[PDB]
RNA sequence: CAGUACGAGAGGAACCGCGGGUUCAGACAUUUGGUUCGUGCGCUUGGCUGAGGAGCCACUGGCGCGAAGCCACCAUCUGC
RNA sequence: GCAGCCAGCUUAGAACUGUCGCGGACCAGGGGAAUCCGACUGUU
RNA sequence: UACCGAUUGAGCGGCUCAGUGAGGUCCUCGGAUCGGCGCCGAGAAGACGAUCGAACUCGGUCGUUUAGAGGAAGUAAAAGUCGUAACAAGGUUUCCGUAGGUGAACCUGCGGAAGGAUCAUUA
RNA sequence: CCGGAGCGAAAGCGUUUGCCAAGAACGUUUUCAUUAAUCAAGAACGAAAGUCGGAGGUUCGAAGACGAUCAGAUACCGUCG
RNA sequence: UUUACUUUGAAAAAAUUAGAGUGUUCAAGGCAGGGCCCCCCAUUGAAUACCCCAGCUAGGAAUAAUGGAAUAGGACCCC
RNA sequence: UACCUGGUUGAUCCUGCCAGUAAUAUAUGCUUGUCUCAAAGAUUAAGCCAUGCAAGUCUAAGUGCACACGAGUGAAACUGCGAAUGGCUCAUUAAAUCAGUUAUGGUUCCUUUGAUCACUUGGAUAACUGUGGCAAUUCCAGAGCUAAUACAUGCGCCGCGUGCAUUUAUCAGUGGUGACUCUAGAUAACGCCGAUCGCGCGCGCGGCGACGGUUCAUUCGAAUGUCUGCCCUAUCAACUUUCGAUGGUAGGUCCGUCGCCUACCAUGGUGACCACGGGUGACGGGGAAUCAGGGUUCGAUUCCGGAGAGGGAGCCUGAGAAACGGCUACCACAUCCAAGGAAGGCAGCAGGCGCGCAAAUUACCCAUUUCCGACACGGAGAGGUAGUGACGAAAAAUAACAAUUUGGAAUGAGUGCAUCCCAAACCCAUGGGCGAGGACCCAUUGGAGGGCAAGUCUGGUGCCAGCAGCCGCGGUAAUUCCAGCUCCAAUAGCGUAUGCUAACGUUGCUGCAGUUAAAAAGCUCGUAGUU
C-alpha cells in the first residue's frame, strides 16, 4: 500500500531508478491524521513489533498548559484560528501540532483566583454575583493571608494576554502530535509568540 | 549443498612443443632407464620438480633476514633432504636449482628396489610392486610410483605373507602341486 | 531475509572449531544466549569434539538429558548452548571443572579443574545505565545483570562475581600496567600488560599491550579484557599464557620433544 | 422419425407428428422503444418587471423526465 | 521612513456547494493520411 | 549478401499521457443479530469518501524484431563482347582536389603534386 | 632581374609610387616576473574548381560545333566558342 | 598551513589459493594420528602469508602542490 | 620454460595478417579392463507440468470419561509454538544489488541467558453422541452436553495519606558521552500489578521446578544511512519540477530520519572528472581459467548478500512475510462438473513435454550433519546414500623372468562365500577357496609432403573421386588422396566443432606504430583535461 521508501524517487541527479524489489511491509505507511474535534473516539493501530498506536479521529478536550506561569489544567478546544502550514487545516478544523487555537479560559481562571486572589478575566463594571466568588475576598488566618501578599506583588500578566480572559477563550497552540500520541496537549502563547500569531490573525481576518 | 571438496589439481603438463625431436627422445630416454609406463609419468615428476624450483625461486627473490623466507625457505629443505632427493651437506636453497628430473626418479620405489636388488630389472621391479609384495615398515605398498624416505630406506623388504619373502606361496605354486 | 535465520553451515562456522568438511554441510548453530555467535562454543563441540565423551550429535541429547553438565552451576539442557567466555563449566558427576578459555592462537582449550577458582568468574562491564530514582546498572560479560554498583567503577574496568551469589567481589581498574588477555582476532589469546592508551574523540580508542617476552602491540579499546591487577591473574591459566611461540620456535619445541619420545 | 431404410463402406434420406422462423398480408399500443407546443413538471443561460415572490421575452431559449394520443417485425396479436 | 486617505479593474489560488451540471440560451473550426492541377493574394 | 522502398507497414516487446477500474486497507456510516435486560454493551452484510492499485480500452514515446511489389549496389563465378585506361616516354607522363562532358575504361579545363623521364644547363 | 634567397600559422606572396596597421630575427646591465607547453568542445584562415548576386568579358577555354586520324576518337592535334 | 606518497598494527568473511605441520599403502585429498598392556607431537594438532582500492592507526618530510606579513586589521612582549 | 613455424617473390629483406602450437569448457565423434574422488536442465524456454513427497509438533509438568487396551501410555480433539528457516532458480537489477567501511545520539524484536516483577467468581466450545445439505473440495450447516496457561472480571498541597505505564509544559543539576534536547531529579497535569500445571512430607507452615506479564538488558539477527569501488555506448549533451525535481518552514506519516507525503516559499540540484539515455549471452562478491612481469577472460553454479516464486498489485496473521509448498483480486494458462459450482501455481525433491549443440532415479533412510515443536521418544526430498555419468581430477593393466621356443614363478580384473563396512544395502578394502600363453582376459584415436615426429613401400582409381586448418596434392610411374603393411607424440583415452587464454610487442601502462608498407587534422587559435 502507502509506502514512505527512496527506490521510488528521482535519484539527486535527476535520473529515474528502477525499483530494486517489490514494495516491503516494514516501509508501509499509514493515512494523514484529520484529527477533528468531537467525543472521544480513538482507535487502536497495532504497529511494528506488537505494539500499539492511539489514533486520534476526533478530540474536544486539551491537556493545555500556561507559559508565563506554572499551570497545566485540561481544558476544552473550542476552534483553530490558524495555521502555519495551510489555511486548509483549520477551515476543516483539524486539530494538529503546532496550530494555534482558541481554547478556553476557564480552567485557567479557576485557579488564577484560588492562589492569587486577584479578578482578571472579570467584566469592567460588573461584579462577583455567586456566593462561590465571594470566598476569594474574605479574611483568612495570620498564616494564610501572609502568603497571599507576596503573590499579589507578582501577578500583572501583558495587557495582551488580559484581552482574552474577557472572551474566555485563550490563544493556545497544540503541541504534540494527535494523530500519533492520541492526546492534543500543547501550551498557551505568551510574549512574543502571542503577539506574531495575532498579527496573522489579524491580516487574514481583516 | 553437498558435504564434498571439489578440491583437485592436476599432476602433469603437455610440454608447448608436441613433436620436438630433441625432446622426443630426452623424455624417451627416461622412459627405458627408470621403466615408466607412458610419457604421462615423465611430465608428472617433471611437474612436480617445476612446482619445488618455482617454490624455491620465489624465496630466493626475498631478502635473507626476512623471517618468511627463513621458516619457508627451511622447511623446503628439510622436505627434500628427508625423501633422500637432496643430501645434507648441500642443504641449501641454491642446490634445489640444480635438481634434475632423474633426482626425483631415482627416489621413486620402483627404482630403489632395482638399486637394493630385490628386483632382477628395472620392468620387473614395477610388476614386483604391482602384485603387491614390497612393504616398508610393514607397510605394503602396492603402486610403483611412491616415493621413499631416508629413515624409511633402510626398511624396504618383502612382505610377510608374499612368496617371495616368508609366507604362503602363489596361486599358480600350489596349482601345479596338487596336479602332479 | 524474512525474518531470523536458523541454519549454519558448516563452512560458514567460525575457524575456532576446526569441524570436518566431508561429514556434513551444516555447523552446529549455538543457541540464543549470553555470548556472540561468533565468539562462543557450541556446547555439543566441547562435549562431542574437544573432550571426546561423545561420538555422535544424539550421544550429546544424552548428556544434557540426564542433568549432568552445568555451566555456572546451572543445568542446561541446549546441547548449543554459547558457553563463551570465562564460563565456568563444572562437572559434579565426573569432578571436572572446565573453563572455555583461549590458547595462545584463538581456540577453545580445554582447561581442567580449577576448584577453588572455578567458583567465580570474571567478566566485562559495557555501560552503567541509571535506572529509577538513581539506581545505576551494570551489565556484565556473559548477559549476567548486577545491580547496586560501586562509584568508582568505568566502563571498561572488570568484576568477579560467585556462580552462587552473583555479587561483585573484587574489581580491577583499568590503566596503564595491568594484566590483560586481548580478545577480537590475530590476539585472541595473547597474554600482556597494558602500557598506553590512545584518545580518539568520535572513533575507537587504540591501547598498547606488551606480552611477557615484550612483544608489544596496539589494539582498540574495546579489546581489552583485563584478567589481573599488575602482573598476577586471578585464574589458572591454560599452557602458555600469552608467549605466542612463532612457526621456527614451534618447530624448534616439536622436534626436540618427539626425539625423545 | 434415425443414424434408420439404402450401401461393402464412406456416407445417408422420406411420410405422419412436434416446436419455431423467413417473406407477405391485416391489425393493434398491454408491454418496450420513438415522438410531446397538454408548452405537464423540474432545472438553467442572457435579458426584462426596483427586489423577494410570481413571471415574461429570445419566430418552441435550452436541458432532464414525461401523460394522453399517434407510432415501430424496434413491441404485440391473427392469417383458413 | 511610513501612516492616513482614495481609486478601480483584472489575474491566480482555496474552501463550500447543486442532479458531475456549468462557453447550460446565444455566439461558435470536424479531424487525419494521400493523389492531381494551379505557386500564393487577386481575376473571370 | 546487405541497403533503398509505397504499404498510409506489421506480427513482436518496455516505461508512460488521459480515461475506466476489480480487490484490499482506512475512514464516515450502517445496525442484520445475541449477551445482559426497556437503557448501556458486542456486532456481520452493506454504503459515502479517501488511499494503494492490478488490469482493460485508446494514444504518445523509446527499444527491438520482421513482410514488401519494385529499384539500385557489392562480392563471388566464366573472365564472353567492346575498346585500351594504367604498368617501359605505355605511346597524350602519372596522380590529387574540383567541375563539366563522354558506350566504356576515360577526355578536358583550372590550381596542384613528383610518387617524373629533370636532383644539373653556364655572362 | 628571381636564386635550392626572404616573409607568413598555413593556403600563399615579385611592375612603379603613395597610404594603412602588423611580424620574425637581432640589439639591449630596459620593463613585466612564471603569467607555461600541448591542447576534446569552439573558431579564424584556407590554392583551385564550383555556387548565388553585379560589372567586365582580351586571351585562354569545361561544355559544344566543325576540321583531321583510325577498324572505330564522343580525345590528344586544328579552327571556333 | 593541510594533502598525495612509504612503513607498522587491529580491521581488510570461511572456503579456495599460496603455504607450516601429518606416510589418507602413494597421489588427488583429508584435518587427521606413529608407538608403550592410561601416561606419551612436554591435559596428542594449530601456523602464517596474501586480502588490491577507500576509510582507520603510529612515523618520516625527499618529490609535487598548498599556505602564514605589502593600504601590514602582522609576530611577540606589554598595562 | 620470459619459445615461435608455414604462406606474398625468379630470389631477398620487411610491414602484415591468415594458418600452424599449447592449455581452458561446452557439445560431439570413435574408443573404453580396475580404483579413489567428483560436475551434472545454468546457456534456447524465470517455457509448461500428470502422480507422490517436501512442517508439523506430547513431555513426570496448559485442557484429558475412543472403554481400542486397562490407576495409567492413551487416537481424536481445543490451547501454545514453528511453518518468515532451508531449498530452488538468476528473470529483474549498472552507485542499484554487492564488497570494504561504518551509523542507528536517526530503530525495534520471538526464542535463549541474566534481571526484574483480588480464596481463584463468569459461559460457552471442539472432539464426540445425534439430525442433514451439495455431483464434488482440507465444504460445512442445525441441535444437545462436556475443559482453559483461549476469552472476560513515605511525602507535596494543606482534615490526614503511602505502587504506576505514557503525553505535553516548566524548573534545577545521580551516572555518563568526543558531542544529548542522554540517563536521573522536581513541578503543574494526564491495556503493569500471577483468578495458572507435575513427581512428592510433617503437623497455621516451608524448602525443588514450569509457564507468563511489566518496562531496562543480552543475544540470534533485521531494517535504513556515511565513505570508496561496475562492463559497453556520444550515431545519448545537457538533464531533473504544468503530479517533488534542489533547497527552506511547519506538519503529516512510519519503529525512526528524510519531498516519504501535504501546504506555503526559493529557482534550484546534476553534468565533459561523462550526468542523463540506451545496451548487456549483467545477479554482486568471495573466486575460476590462463599467465615472466604487466595483464586478458570468466564467475547461472553448493559460501556470503540480494532478488523472485506465471506476470503484477493489495493484504491477513505473527515478534519477524507485502509469505505465494498462506490468502484477496485482475492478467496469462489450465483441471473436475450433474453446466448449478468448485479448485489451481514443481525458478522444492524425482519425473514428463517442449526447447535445443547441450545436461541423471517417479530410487533408500532421519544414522551422521543439523534444524524445527509441547520434545531424550515425533517430523525434515534441508540433508545423507545409491543408480545413471568418458564434465573433470588423482592412482593404475594389457606382462614378466627366462629361452633362442619351452619351463614354471608372481598377481588381480573378472567370477563365487564369511567378515568388515553401512541407519540398512552398495563400491571397495580383507581372509582363505574357485581364476590367463595366439597369458584371444588382445587398444584404440588422428596421422606419416612441408609446417610437425613418421614410407619417392605396394596396387588400381587419373584436374574425376577426393586430400588439405595454411602453402598446396590429382590433366595414366600421385611420398598427400581410394587400401595393405609398416611407422609415429601417443594412450584409456584420442580426434572434431565453438567460446576463451597464451602465442600477440597484431591493443603496446610495462610495451607497438604514423617519410615511402595502415597512418600527423591544410594551417593556427582555444577551455576542460594532462604535464
Ligand atoms: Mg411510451
Ligand atoms: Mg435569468
Ligand atoms: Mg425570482
Ligand atoms: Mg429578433
Ligand atoms: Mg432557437
Ligand atoms: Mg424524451
Ligand atoms: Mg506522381
Ligand atoms: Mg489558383
Ligand atoms: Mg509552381
Ligand atoms: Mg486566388
Amino acid at each position: 500500500g502507502i509506502s514512505r521508501d527512496n527506490w521510488h524517487k528521482r535519484r539527486r541527479t535527476g535520473g529515474k531508478r528502477k525499483p530494486v524489489h517489490k514494495k516491503r511491509k516494514y516501509e508501509l505507511g499509514r493515512p494523514a491524521a484529520n484529527t477533528k474535534i468531537g467525543p472521544r473516539r480513538i482507535h487502536t493501530i497495532r504497529v511494528r513489533g506488537g505494539n500499539k498506536k492511539y489514533r486520534a479521529l476526533r478530540l474536544d478536550v486539551g491537556n493545555f498548559s500556561w507559559g508565563s506561569e506554572c499551570c497545566t489544567r485540561k481544558t476544552r478546544i473550542i476552534d483553530v484560528v490558524y495555521n502555519a502550514s495551510n489555511n486548509e487545516l483549520v477551515r476543516t478544523k483539524t486539530l494538529v501540532k503546532n496550530c494555534v487555537v482558541l481554547v478556553d479560559s476557564t480552567p485557567y481562571r479557576q485557579w488564577y483566583e484560588s492562589h492569587y486572589a486577584l479578578p482578571l478575566g472579570r467584566k469592567k463594571g460588573a461584579k462577583l454575583t455567586p456566593e462561590e466568588e465571594e470566598i476569594l475576598n474574605k479574611k483568612r488566618s495570620k498564616k494564610v493571608q501572609k502568603k497571599f501578599t507576596l503573590r499579589r506583588k507578582t501577578a500583572k500578566i501583558s495587557p495582551l494576554l488580559e484581552e482574552q480572559f474577557l472572551q474566555g477563550k485563550l490563544l493556545a497552540c497544540i503541541s504534540s502530535r494527535p494523530g500519533q500520541c492520541g492526546r492534543a496537549d500543547g501550551y498557551v502563547l505568551e510574549g512574543k509568540e502571542l503577539e506574531f500569531y495575532l498579527r496573522k490573525i489579524k491580516a487574514k481576518k481583516g | 549443498p553437498v558435504a564434498k571438496t571439489w578440491v583437485c589439481s592436476k599432476t602433469y603438463v603437455t610440454p608447448r612443443r608436441p613433436f620436438e625431436k630433441s625432446r622426443l627422445d630426452q623424455e624417451l630416454r627416461l622412459i627405458g632407464e627408470y621403466g615408466l609406463r607412458n610419457k604421462r609419468e615423465v611430465w608428472r615428476v617433471k611437474f612436480t620438480l617445476a612446482k619445488i624450483r618455482k617454490a624455491a625461486r620465489e624465496l630466493l627473490t626475498l631478502d635473507e633476514k626476512d623471517p618468511k623466507r627463513l621458516f619457508e625457505g627451511n622447511a623446503l629443505l628439510r622436505r627434500l633432504v628427508r625423501i633422500g632427493v637432496l643430501d645434507e651437506g648441500k642443504m641449501k636453497l641454491d642446490y634445489i636449482l640444480g635438481l634434475k628430473v632423474e633426482d626425483f626418479l631415482e627416489r621413486r620405489l620402483q627404482t630403489q628396489v632395482f638399486k637394493l636388488g630385490l628386483a632382477k630389472s628395472i620392468h620387473h621391479a614395477r610388476v614386483l610392486i604391482r602384485q603387491r609384495h614390497i612393504r616398508v615398515r610393514k607397510q605394503v605398498v602396492n603402486i610403483p610410483s611412491f616415493v621413499v624416505r631416508l629413515d624409511s630406506q633402510k626398511h624396504i623388504d618383502f612382505s610377510l605373507r608374499s612368496p617371495y619373502g616368508g609366507g604362503r606361496p602363489g596361486r599358480v605354486k600350489r596349482k601345479n602341486a596338487k596336479k602332479a | 531475509a524474512r525474518g531470523p535465520k536458523k541454519h549454519l553451515k558448516r563452512v560458514a562456522a567460525p575457524k575456532h572449531w576446526m569441524l570436518d568438511k566431508l561429514t556434513g554441510v551444516f555447523a552446529p548453530r549455538p543457541s540464543t544466549g549470553p555470548h556472540k555467535l561468533r565468539e562462543c562454543l557450541p556446547l555439543i563441540i566441547f562435549l562431542r569434539n574437544r573432550l571426546k565423551y561423545a561420538l555422535t550429535g544424539d550421544e550429546v541429547k544424552k548428556i544434557c538429558m540426564q542433568r549432568f553438565i552445568k555451566i555456572d552451576g546451572k543445568v542446561r539442557t541446549d546441547i548449543t548452548y554459547p558457553t563463551g567466555f570465562m564460563d565456568v563449566v563444572s562437572i559434579e558427576k565426573t569432578g571436572e571443572n572446565f573453563r572455555l578459555i583461549y590458547d595462545v592462537k584463538g581456540r577453545f582449550t580445554v582447561h581442567r579443574i580449577t576448584n577453588e577458582e572455578a567458583k567465580y568468574k570474571l567478566c566485562k562491564v559495557r555501560k552503567i545505565l541509571i535506572g529509577t530514582k538513581g539506581i545505576p546498572h551494570l551489565v556484565t560479560h556473559d548477559a549476567r545483570t548486577i545491580r547496586y554498583p560501586d562509584p568508582l567503577i568505568k566502563v571498561n574496568d572488570t568484576i568477579r562475581i560467585d556462580l552462587d551469589t552473583g555479587k561483585i567481589t573484587d574489581f580491577i581498574k583499568f590503566e596503564t600496567g595491568n594484566m590483560c588477555m586481548v580478545t577480537g582476532g590475530a590476539n585472541l589469546g595473547r597474554i600482556g600488560v597494558i602500557t598506553n592508551r590512545e584518545k580518539h574523540p568520535g572513533s575507537f580508542d587504540v591501547v598498547h599491550v606488551k606480552d611477557s617476552i615484550g612483544n608489544s602491540f596496539a589494539t582498540r579499546l574495546s579489546n581489552i579484557f583485563v584478567i589481573g591487577k599488575g602482573n598476577k591473574p586471578w585464574v589458572s591459566l591454560p599452557r602458555g599464557k600469552g608467549v605466542r611461540l612463532t612457526i621456527a620456535e614451534e618447530r624448534d619445541k616439536r622436534l626436540a620433544a618427539k626425539q625423545s619420545s
